[PDB]
This record gives structure tokens, C-alpha cells and sequence, in this order.
């Protein structure tokens, strides 16, 4: 019975996150020579250009990570990530300006991705 | 992937189950809903997700369901639940409660709480937030009340005064057209919500009236200017034809009457009867009575509140000094022994606890502590926690019940008593956004921030000169919507239907946003949320022994607080 | 620290109160709000101190005596009051003639 | 009749080729030219010159080439030079840089700087008077931020925020319009000159470009709502068509893009580049490399400046404590090793020395501290003259050419920048009267007195009781130019063209002069006064090495520095 | 003096720290406000005695232990920061669960 | 107390000295406002006392010296004035070139 002002007493369990979104596991590399971090609601086809991986894998897509967490490549790094599906209406506007209407377009994304010079489009 | 509730309830604050404790209290809240989306909860930062394309909406002018300001994951504690939302703001009204953020991606966003180009983000992760509260026995007797006032989670103030005058420290009373006229202009200067009350006393209904027509917001009879029989009935015929709201402070002296000839006058009319315990003033011994009446809309005080082992010899010292009463004087003794009561105050805890009491209230600068209201509102639900146990209706072993029970006594119930709930006194949709941040650790001590009309007005803030805001000294300082003519635009001036119709705003040059006050005088005690218990209170007029349905109401003081010296430096 | 207003003006006492003892120390006879500086000070030090409302009403009447302030001072102060936070929460303290 | 230059100096202040130490710095100024007539100097005072028939002319009304205010033997320290004048202020603008008094009597008397019965003197003789400084990166967060802002000689605040709200704590944004209308009301209580940035995010236009219509004078971009490619290219799309400025905080963690995707989305078009070192944001490790483009403006923030032992201890800690950073989480520790670099902090001492990073600002309350800018330029300054000499540019034994390249960095190139050169930023004819006089002992450390609009606004002054203002205490405070209506008159609201074609102004009631933001689309490097270089700068992305055309920059920090103990307090 | 704005707040500070330090040698277990100007009080004076930052980084957890404070206070005080003068300009101390 | 606003600053002037003094006796050269602090209080703490003007105009050159303050100290100070209630009502006391 030692009070702590405000202190939480948290209920038993765990949070699941994204719970019910399908989950897809990809092997991305920085081709870079700097560290590139990503955060967890990037559109993840639209990440950095150095960032090597099948870029298809990104569409409709953002790391299955708990909500404003990130993750770190440094420069040279390869690792496995897993993703989680995008939701509400499945749209992405302006980030690399690759979407700019609904994730479905997925040629049109891989088009521009692959003049951009987006690494990773097969 | 899983969290688990402890790094959950770090990161985002607590979740449906977490309980929190409120300050040093033995007193637990319990979240009973979340609206969230679990994996897509709105932060703001570096790599977080209020980013454009993202958690940010980079489409959306902000007529398209864009909001001005998101509050993240707070912990809402209100009359309407103890539960887990973002709350959206725009144009200074809560426009939303649920989930805020961006549709292209996200789950679950409520459709009018978009994060776009014109969003402000507030992170209340971790934070408890409130409504403001609404203190209805206010003297405008110094200025400096005002920052006292707000740093202890207040953002309406009704009552009435002119500065230092005897009148003003004695009675919540502005007397009369012109005195009305120039406190709506000082009111232009002080950055908290306000409404004023004229002088419930007159025998002709003219002179009553033309206050309300000037511009005053309700009434107040007080003994000291002659709570007689005529002055009670005259003011609630005003208040029946101009929707405002009467507060009494009745003839402690029965002077003209005892009680029951109060209540005839009042003659089944609505009525907020103030300090209902008796020792702020009224019928002696036995005017907490009136709280069991079904047209009474009862508040306490804030120094008897609650019941200490120094509450008596301070009281009975504080009579003594304000009314020059001699210690050798036997009909001064008599008179105070009269009015101050260890067998009312004691039963003022019980009475709080039961819903027999609906409001808190202050009595700010004339008996009573302008910063102290929210304050004395917990110490005393935590005082009843420690002597009576949980609430019977309590589950989860958490203090819920009691926490929305106390929660109205200074938000929604005085709204409602004042004919202000359309715009103030609770967090809903449609609300003036006037919310106060808390730190659970700080909950009904200090304030963290105080949001006025979706602008911050007050807070707890460090070095002006530093790197970042949160080095010392952190002190309580005025903020941006205090300072030039934003001081309008984010505080209300409630004034009664006849004088917004003459056009009294446009005649004085008041910028504030005018309030209407209206639909006080067909509500009861039946209306106080949670707080709506109606019952025969007996006071002994030889013993002033309380009793409710026949049954005897005792209590004991405490020696101890929590929410005091662990806090305060003075 | 989050100083609310009231925390931030009874610093001001306090420190009246180290002026007023510092010049008591050095043998002056005290003035009107040298003297009130003390008394009012002592209180909410006694107040900190968790003290009771009475025994302050007692205590305050024995801090100074008359041949410690200057003539006329005890019959200018007929009383002295503060409000400090006890254990118990903030009270009002009243001394009555603390200078006889 | 001579004089020697000693007792010339006492009296009139230092004139052709005499020497001023900077405070207690190293650096020293020198007067290079001086508008006077020896022996019809102007002064004020009892048996002075400046008296009717004598050197105050008793014919003229004031329209007739007569002042309102002579700053009578000023030394003057700008970008257009280090001389000895009598100052002219007329309608708030300064109208005469020369010689004032009476042409009846006096030789060499400037045609429009006639001393008549309209006209107040201020004796500038033995004070250093610059332009007001011109700070381009605050946080509007904690009013009590102005005074701290006027007591270091700042006069103009570019930025943005609601207060202590997350978004604004982090970053330089008041977003959407209705943000932007309640921060320029609050604006018309500032006693300084304001202009407020919109959010610089988005994938549409038109929600980036109404914040412009409804008064901000500029768009910031900053990581933390995204900086990506698409919110950087609709930001410059809207400032191009608008003339308004852009400020960058690009993505630190390269998460869309690296530095060379940034210059690529800003394709050529002009930006102001916050912070351009990267400890308070940007592409991590090379931001800095930006201050080679001739399209960047670039600017440091204060903390960084100048490199000291203490230095990377304190950014390395706050930075930890601002983002939550834990140091046994791998990844915080790498974040915040790639952001905080002695390599970068040590070449951007050299850099602001060679005219590379043409801006000095604060990033006031965010990371960055309010009162600091000048005194941390000048500290910049005593170092570099310490390590690396006179600059070979200097003649006589004088840092007048240092001194000109330092001023310019908190004085004319914000101004330039911003696009309000026309009214401020400088000490010439046409400008605003927004001056600043410095004894020569606190130069660049406490202001005597800051005029405002020709209105003097705040001084270090005694105590206001005494028969005469320098006994103690002297503090800081706000004067007559502060108060009631000529808050008004004395401070700019600067605005975007279409806001005020639109009657933004009338139709908020700000009551301030309305100053046009205008011009700084089709500026770059080349416009920044004695800061001008492009250059290719090169950031080793394994060793953090820094190279400007291929040579090495390595510096050391100081374990102390001038312009510190000898004068704070605290 | 020249006392600019932080200067005046800042004197505060130091008052605080001398009332929470009598309070203290009376025998008072400190409470939140008190223990965080005593703290800060020390941070400023080491700066203006010269020490480093990263020498008050380390001290600041010595100044006061569990046993000098109420019940809690260790707990509610995360870090404390303060801005002071060293010999190189104002820099930054935080220091980290300064009570353990 | 009823104090007047110069009551209320001359206070925090008062408070400077006792921080000044701190840092005097533990060994530090004084800066400028801590030395402008320490002679101001003095003149008042005089005045208090029932000195003369005349005899703080003397006094006051020898409350500090050189070897008390940093480097340029001395030269900083080309005088200190202070108002202060004498027996005979507020006078001004100018002490000049305080610091040889
Ligand atoms: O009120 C108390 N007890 C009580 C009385 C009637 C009940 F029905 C229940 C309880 Cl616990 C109590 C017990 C000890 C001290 C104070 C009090 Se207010
Ligand atoms: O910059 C320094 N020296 C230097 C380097 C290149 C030059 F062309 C000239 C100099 Cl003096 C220096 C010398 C010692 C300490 C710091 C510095 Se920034
Ligand atoms: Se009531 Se004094
Ligand atoms: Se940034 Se605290
Ligand atoms: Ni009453
Ligand atoms: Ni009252
Ligand atoms: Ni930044
Ligand atoms: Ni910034
Ligand atoms: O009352
Ligand atoms: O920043």
C-alpha cells in the first residue's frame, strides 16, 4: 500500500495489433550509404529509392509495427520486416506521389516506381 | 504482434480494464471503452503517425470534415463515462469523440475527425481530461482570482461584484443597470468564462427586472441585502418570466421567517439554494433541509468541504473576524455556535456521497477559496471512500460510480443549474471545447493545460528563456488565448435572453462571444446527474442531529488529506 | 514545481520575514510590516510544520513583544491572518492582538 | 579650439578611426565615417545645443522637414556599414541618416532632419545602435517569450504555434485558417513585429494554400507532419504563387528520400533552410550540405553556436529527453549518435565564418532559446577571431569587416529572406524605426533600449518609485509603446499579398500595421549581404568529416566564453 | 543589475531551494515542490561554480535520497531540468530520476 | 503589510545580495550584477539602520574591491544608486566608482 501519485494498475493480457489484417514477411536492404528509419503508416512501396526489396510487396501496405514506431536500416543493412495491410478506404495520396488514388493500381504504381528509379521493381 | 498492457498503457495511454489512480487518492478510475483501432492510434512526431499521406490527410480542405485540433488518446472523466477517445475541435466546439486521423489508411476514424493541413495536434496520451469547471458562487472582489481560479481546472465563473466593496465581499450580487453595464465591459479582460448576477431584492418587480434587461445572467437573494418573503418572491417572478436561474443565501437570523416560510414564498418555484450546509449562511440550524426538496438545486461551499480536525476552530474564528463579533458578547457566541455545526458539516460529506448534494461551488474571496473547488470535490470523495467502502453500485473494484457522481457536482450539474449545459459543463459533441488537461499524478490539483474555446489559455509551463518549455521554473502562466483580441474569441459572456434581444453586446462593444442563458426554471432536482436524490432531511432543532428517512447521520473528521502537503509549497 | 499563483506570492512573505529577522537580529526595533512579515510567516511555517489551527492562534500571540517593534506598532496590527496548507488541507489562521 | 580624441569620445561618442570594444569580447569596431560638423554636434540638455533660436528650429511645422525623434551621435553597426550619424525618425520610419539641428545656424544640417518643436531626442552619444533583430525560427508556445526575445535586441518574430500544443512545441506551424485567424488576434496583444507560418503539408493545393489566403506569411516544412517529397513540391508550388517564403525541417531519417531527393522535389526553387548544421533536424548525416546550393537561404539555430565543451553533453541529453530516446534501446542510441555531431557543430563555426550560412536564428522554446540569437552570433564571432585571426579582408586592426558579415546574419538576411526587407532589417532611410541602442560593455548581451515603429517599447530602466530612473533595481520592462492603444502603431502584422487583398485584416479588426510580404521568390544565396558563398560542401557519410572544395574543416570547442559569467545572474 | 526577464524568474528558484532547506533542517521529509527546488537550486549554483554539465548530470542524483522526501515524491519526479550560465553560455541540465 | 509596489521590488534586490553573498563566501570572484546587488542592499539595509546619505556615500566605496570581482568588474560600475525610507523620509544615495 506505498501510493504512487497517478500510478496505472493495468488490466491482465495483451494488445494485438492490426488484428485480422493479413501479414506478409519481405527482406528489405539500404543500398545506401546513410541510415534510413520508417516509420509504422508509410505507404511501404513508397519508402526511400535505396531501399532495395520486391517493391510489389510494398503496395496497399506499412510495417506491422505498434502505431508511431519505426524501424532502422543502417547503411549496408539487409533485415526481414513483416507488414501489415493498409486500411479505411485503401487509398494513398502525395508521400512519393506513386499512389495518388486507390493501392489497386498496381501496375500504375510499379510503372512510376520503376522510372523513379525505386529499387526492387521485378 | 502483441504489447503487452503495461508498454501499451506507457505508449499510448491505459486501455479498456487499466485503472488509474486519481493524485494521491485511494480513489481508481477505470476505462470502460475505447474507441481506438488497436495498431492505428494517432501520435504526433518524429516518424509517428499525424504525418501527410499517413495518419494526415494531404487531400481535405478544412470545411471536408478536417478538424482545427485533435486531442490524442485521452482519458475521459465525465458525467458521461470514464472511457478512452480522441476529441476532435473545430471552430472552438467539440465536434467529435472517437477515433481521429486519416480514412485513406486507417480503420475506424470517425467520418468528421480527419488530421489534415489546418490540424493542430494536442497529445493527451497519459493525461486525464475534464470540462472545465463551473463555479456558480463567485465574488468578483479581486482580479487576481481569476489565474487562482483557472490553475485549479476552472473555466466558468457566475456570481457577481464590483471589486472590494462591502456589498461585493458580503453577496454575489453586481446591483443595478449601470453597475451591470461596466462589470460586462471588465469582463472583456478576463480570460475565463462569465455570467452576472443582480440583486434578487426589491418589492416592486422594476427594479429587479431592469438588471436582467441590462444585461445580468440570473439572481441572487442574500439576508444581507433582506431575504424576506418579498425579496423571494419578487426575484423568482423575474426569474420565471426571464429564464434565468435564482441562488439564495436565506435569512440565517429567521428573522422574517424560519425555513418553511422560505420555502412558501419560493412556493414550489426552482431555486439553486447555495452553501446548503448553513455555515456560508441560511435559517439556522436547519437549512440543509432543503436539499431533500424537489425544487431545489442544492450546492455546497468549498471550506467545509470536507469535514477536518481543524474545519470548526477555523469556521467559528472566520465568523468571528468577518462579522466583528465579541468573544464576550453572549448573543455573538450564541449566533455562531447557531451557524457553525460540526453535526451539519460532518452530515454535508454523507449528504455529498448520497446525491442528496448535487453541486460544488467555491464562494471564491467572501468564505470560500477560488482554487479549491475541483480540489475539495476529490478529498472529499476519497474521504468517503476510506470511512463508507465502494459505492454499492461499484464493480471491478474500481470507484467509477463515485468518480461520475462527484465529477457533475462541479461540471454539468451547475451548467444545468445556471441554464449554460447547451454550451458548457461537460465533454459532448456540440460543447464549447473548454477541456482541462490533467497529469494523474497533478488530477484535481494543478492543472496541466486549460483549453478555452479550443485555444490554450493557461498552463503549467517552464523557463520562457530555455531551450525547451520544460525546465524550472514550471509555474501556472497565462497562454496565447489570453493575449490580445483572442481573449474574445475563446470565453463567453452569458447574459440573459432580454438584454442579447435589446441589444445590449452591440450597445456596451463586447467582443466576447455572448452565451444565452435558458431553460432553468422547468428543471429540478430530478435533473442533477447523478446527484438526484430527493428525501426528507430532519435537522434537531435542539441536538442538530441530521437524520434522512429517519435515520441518523453521523460522521468523523479526518486528521489527514491527500491532494495537500505532498503538493503544495504553502 | 508547478508554483499555482498563491504558492508564488507567499514566497514574497517568506522572504519579508528573513529581512524583518535579519534586522531584529542586528538589534533594530521592527516596523509595521517587518512585524507582520514575521508573524505571518511563522504561521504558515507552523501550518508546514503540521501544527494545529489553535495551537497557532496560541503561538502567534508569543512571537513578538511589544519591546520588539517600534512605538505604536502593537496597536496598529489587531490582528494578522494566513492561510497555509495543513495536513489536513488549506485553513485560515486568525492571531487576535498577536503584539500585546 | 581642439579637442583630444579622448575627451571628444566622452563627450559625442567615438568618431573617424577610434575604436569600440565589443562587451567583453576581442572584437573591436571602428568608426569608418561620420556624418557630423565638429562643433555643431547635436545634444540635449541644459545649456545644450538643442534649443530654440540655436540648434532647435522655432519656424517649422512638423511637415516642413522636421523630425519627430533625433537619436542624436549614434554608432551606428549594419550590413551598410560601422559610422557615426544623427538618426531621423519620422511617422515610425526612419527618414534621415546625417546631421540633425537647426540649418539657421548649424553647417551641413541634412535638409530633412531639422530638430523643431514637434521633435523628442534621444542621446545616442557612447551607444552601439543597430536594427532590431529579425528572428525567422520561434515557436509561438509561452507568451512571457516576447520580453525575453525584446531584452536581447529581437524586434521581429517570424514562426508559428497556438501555444504549448505538441504540434507547435515541435514545430513552427499555426495550421489552417482558423489556427491562423485567433493567432493573429493574439498577435494584436505582442508588443513585437509578427508573421505567422502556415503548415507546409499536403498533396493537394488548396488545402496548403488557404492558410496563405487567411493570413500566414510563410509555410513551414517540418518531419514531423511529413517532409516528403510531395508536401515539400506543393509547398513551393503555392509559394511561388503566392510570394511568400518556405522554411524546411527536412526528413532526418531519410525515410522517403536522402538529401538529394529533397533538392530534387525542390527543383531549383528558392527555400529557407532552418537549422542547416541537422542537431535540430534534417537529412541525417548531411544536411548541412545544403548551404552550398545558390538556392538556399541557410540558417543555423542557437544552441549549436558556437561549438563549446559543453555542447554536444547537453544537445546529446536533450535530444534523449525530447523524443523519449532510452539509452539501452539500440536504436535511440544510433538515432541520436547519427544526429548530434562534433564533426558538423565544429565546420559550422567555420562556416558562418567564411559567409557560408548566411542566417543566425533562435528555434525559440523547440530547441532553441529566445534571448540568445545576438548574443550567441557575437560569441561565434570573439571565437572564430580567437582561432582563426583577423579576417584577411580586415584593415587598421578593426573586425569591422567580421562585425558586417555578423550583423547581417540576425539583421538584413532574415528580412531578405522572409521578403520584409522593405520595412525592416536594417538601419536605412524608408525603413521601419525599429532600433535597438546598446551600451558598449553589455553589446550583443542586454539592450538599453528598443524602439519600436519610433516609439521606445522597452528598456532597461530602475526603480519607478525613485526621483530618478537608474537607482536600483534596474530590469528589463515594457514602456509606453506597449501599452493601450500604441501596441498598435509601434509593431507590423507582416501578411501574404492575397490575404490582405482579400480584407483579412478588416475583417479579424486587427488593428496593427499591416505589413506585405513580398519578393522572395526570386532571391537566393547571391542576395545574402557579406553571406553570399555557394560552394560544394561534402559530408563523409562514415566518418561525419566535412569538406568545403575538398579542403578539411576540423575545429575546436572553448571551455569559455565572453558575453556569459560577467553578466547573468543565472 | 540589468535583470533581464529568466533572471527574475530564476531568483525565485533559488528562494524556494533556501525555504525547502530550513524546512529540511528542521527535520521536514521534503514534498514535490521543495525537493525540485532544491535540485534545481543545486544545478544553477554548480553551473555558476563552473562545473560541467555532465558533472551535475551525476551529482543531481546525490542531492537528496527516498528517506528525505514524502512517501511518493521519488516517484513523481522524473528528471528535472534547468538552464543556468557555465562558463561556456547557458547549456541544458537534465537530470534523471534524481530521487531513487 | 500592505506593501507598495517599490516594497515588493526592492525585495527581490534584497534576495540577489543574500544569492551573491552565497557565492562570495564560498570562494567565487563576483560577476557585475551580483556585485551591484550586494552594494545596493547595503545602502538600503544602511538607510534601515538611521545612517546618513553622507555616510553611505562613504561607506559604500569599501563594501567590495577589486580582488572580490571578476576581471573589467570594477571598470563595469561607474555608480550605484539606491532609494531608501532614512529616519527622514526616502533619499537617494549615489556611490560612485564603488569598486577601485
Ligand atoms: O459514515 C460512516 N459509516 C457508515 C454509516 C452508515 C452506513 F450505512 C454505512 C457506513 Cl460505512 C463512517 C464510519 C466511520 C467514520 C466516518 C463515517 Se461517515
Ligand atoms: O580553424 C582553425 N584554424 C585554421 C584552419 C584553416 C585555415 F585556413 C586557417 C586557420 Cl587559422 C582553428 C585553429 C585552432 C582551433 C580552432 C580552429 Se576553427
Ligand atoms: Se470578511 Se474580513
Ligand atoms: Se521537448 Se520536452
Ligand atoms: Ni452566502
Ligand atoms: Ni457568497
Ligand atoms: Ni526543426
Ligand atoms: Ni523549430
Ligand atoms: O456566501
Ligand atoms: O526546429
Amino acid at each position: 500500500n506505498y501510493i504512487v501519485p497517478g500510478e496505472y494498475r493495468v488490466a491482465e493480457g495483451e494488445i494485438e495489433i492490426n488484428a485480422g489484417r493479413e501479414k506478409t514477411t519481405i527482406r528489405v536492404s539500404n543500398t545506401g550509404d546513410r541510415p534510413i528509419q520508417v516509420g509504422s503508416h508509410i505507404h511501404f512501396v513508397e519508402v526511400n529509392k535505396e531501399l532495395l526489396f520486391d517493391r510489389a510487396e510494398g503496395i496497399g501496405r506499412r510495417l506491422n509495427i505498434p502505431s508511431g514506431t519505426a524501424a532502422r536500416f543502417e547503411p549496408g543493412e539487409e533485415m526481414e520486416v513483416e507488414l501489415t495491410e493498409l486500411g479505411g478506404n485503401r487509398e494513398v495520396f502525395g508521400i512519393s506521389d506513386l499512389t495518388n488514388g486507390s493501392v489497386d493500381n498496381k501496375e500504375l504504381i510499379l510503372q512510376r516506381a520503376k522510372e523513379l528509379g525505386y529499387k526492387g521493381v521485378e | 504482434m502483441k504489447i503487452n498492457r503495461q508498454q501499451y498503457a506507457e505508449s499510448y495511454g491505459p486501455t479498456v480494464g487499466d485503472q488509474v489512480r486519481l493524485a494521491d487518492t485511494d480513489l481508481w478510475i477505470e476505462v470502460e471503452k475505447d474507441y481506438t483501432t488497436y495498431g492505428d492510434e494517432a501520435n504526433f512526431g518524429g516518424g509517428k503517425v499525424l504525418r501527410e499521406g499517413m495518419g494526415e490527410n494531404g487531400t481535405y480542405t478544412r470545411t471536408e470534415n478536417v478538424l482545427d485540433l485533435l486531442l490524442t488518446n485521452a482519458l475521459i472523466l465525465d458525467y458521461t463515462g470514464i472511457y478512452k477517445a480522441d476529441i476532435g475541435v473545430k471552430d472552438g466546439y467539440i465536434v467529435g469523440i472517437g477515433k481521429g486521423g486519416n480514412p485513406d489508411i486507417m480503420d475506424g476514424v470517425t467520418p468528421n475527425m480527419i488530421v489534415g493541413t489546418a490540424t493542430e495536434v494536442i497529445a493527451a496520451e497519459g493525461k486525464i481530461v475534464t470540462a472545465g469547471g463551473i463555479d456558480t458562487h463567485v465574488h468578483f472582489i479581486n482580479p487576481d482570482q481569476v489565474d487562482v481560479a483557472l490553475a485549479n481546472g476552472i473555466t466558468t465563473l457566475f456570481g457577481g461584484g464590483t471589486g472590494p466593496a462591502e456589498g461585493s465581499k458580503a453577496t454575489t450580487v453586481t446591483p443595478g443597470p449601470w453597475n451591470i453595464e461596466k462589470m460586462l465591459k471588465s469582463t472583456e479582460g478576463l480570460p475565463i468564462n462569465v455570467g452576472i448576477l443582480g440583486k434578487g431584492h426589491g418589492s416592486s418587480i422594476a427594479p429587479i427586472m431592469e438588471q436582467i434587461d441590462a444585461g445580468a445572467a440570473g439572481l441572487k437573494i442574500h439576508e444581507d441585502w433582506g431575504a424576506t418573503p418579498a425579496s423571494i418572491d419578487r426575484s423568482l417572478t423575474v426569474a420565471d418570466e426571464a429564464d434565468v436561474q435564482v441562488a439564495i443565501h436565506s435569512d440565517t437570523l429567521n428573522e422574517a421567517g424560519f425555513l418553511e416560510d422560505t420555502l412558501r414564498a419560493i412556493n414550489g418555484r426552482v431555486i439553486h439554494s447555495f452553501h446548503v450546509e448553513g455555515a456560508g449562511g441560511g435559517h439556522a440550524p436547519d437549512i440543509m433541509a432543503m436539499a431533500g426538496h424537489p425544487n431545489v438545486l442544492p450546492s455546497s461551499t468549498n471550506p467545509t468541504r470536507p469535514f477536518t480536525v481543524n474545519t470548526i476552530d477555523e469556521h467559528l474564528d472566520m465568523l468571528m473576524v468577518c462579522h466583528h463579533l465579541k468573544q464576550n458578547i453572549p448573543e455573538d457566541v450564541a449566533f455562531a455556535d447557531s451557524r457553525i455545526r460540526p453535526e451539519t458539516i460532518a452530515a454535508e460529506d454523507i449528504l455529498h456521497d448520497l446525491g442528496i448534494i448535487s453541486m460544488m461551488s467555491t464562494d471564491a474571496l467572501a468564505m470560500g477559496r477560488a482554487g479549491e473547488m475541483v480540489l475539495r470535490t476529490w478529498q472529499t470523495a476519497d474521504k468517503m471512500k476510506k470511512q463508507r467502502g465502494p459505492l454499492a453500485e461499484e464493480k471491478n473494484g474500481s470507484d467509477n460510480f463515485r468518480a461520475k457522481r462527484y465529477v457533475s457536482k462541479y461540471t454539468i450539474n451547475p451548467a444545468i443549474a445556471q441554464g449554460i449545459a447547451h454550451e458548457v459543463g461537460s465533454i459532448e459533441e456540440g460543447k464549447f471545447a473548454d477541456l482541462v488537461l490533467w497529469e494523474p499524478k497533478f488530477f484535481g490539483v494543478k492543472a496541466d493545460r486549460v483549453i478555452k474555446g479550443g485555444i490554450i489559455a493557461y498552463a503549467q509551463i517552464g523557463d520562457p528563456s530555455a531551450s525547451i518549455p520544460t525546465p524550472q521554473p514550471v509555474m501556472g502562466r497565462r497562454m496565447y488565448g489570453t493575449v490580445g483580441d483572442l481573449i474574445h474569441d475563446t470565453n463567453i459572456t452569458f447574459m440573459s435572453k432580454s438584454s442579447i434581444q435589446q441589444g445590449v453586446p452591440a450597445k456596451l462593444g463586447l467582443k466576447r462571444r455572448i452565451g444565452t442563458v435558458k431553460n432553468c426554471r422547468n428543471i429540478g432536482k430530478k435533473d442533477m446527474k447523478w446527484n438526484d436524490v430527493t428525501t426528507d432531511i430532519d435537522i434537531n432543532p435542539e441536538t442538530y442531529e441530521v437524520k434522512v428517512d429517519g435515520e441518523v447521520l453521523t460522521c468523523e473528521p479526518v486528521k489527514e488529506l491527500p491532494m495537500a502537503q505532498r503538493y503544495f509549497l504553502f | 514545481m508547478h508554483l499555482n499563483p498563491a504558492e508564488k506570492e507567499k514566497l514574497q512573505i517568506f522572504l519579508a520575514s528573513e529581512l524583518a529577522l535579519k534586522r531584529k537580529a542586528r538589534g533594530l526595533k521592527l516596523n509595521y510590516p517587518e512585524a507582520v512579515a514575521i508573524i505571518t510567516s511563522f504561521i504558515m511555517e507552523g501550518a508546514r510544520d503540521g501544527k494545529t489551527v489553535a495551537m497557532l492562534m496560541e503561538e502567534g500571540k508569543h512571537v513578538l513583544t511589544r519591546d520588539d517593534v517600534m512605538e505604536g506598532v502593537p496597536e496598529m496590527i489587531d490582528d494578522i491572518q494566513a492561510e497555509a496548507t495543513f495536513p489536513d488541507g488549506t485553513k485560515l489562521v486568525t492571531v487576535h492582538n498577536p503584539i500585546s
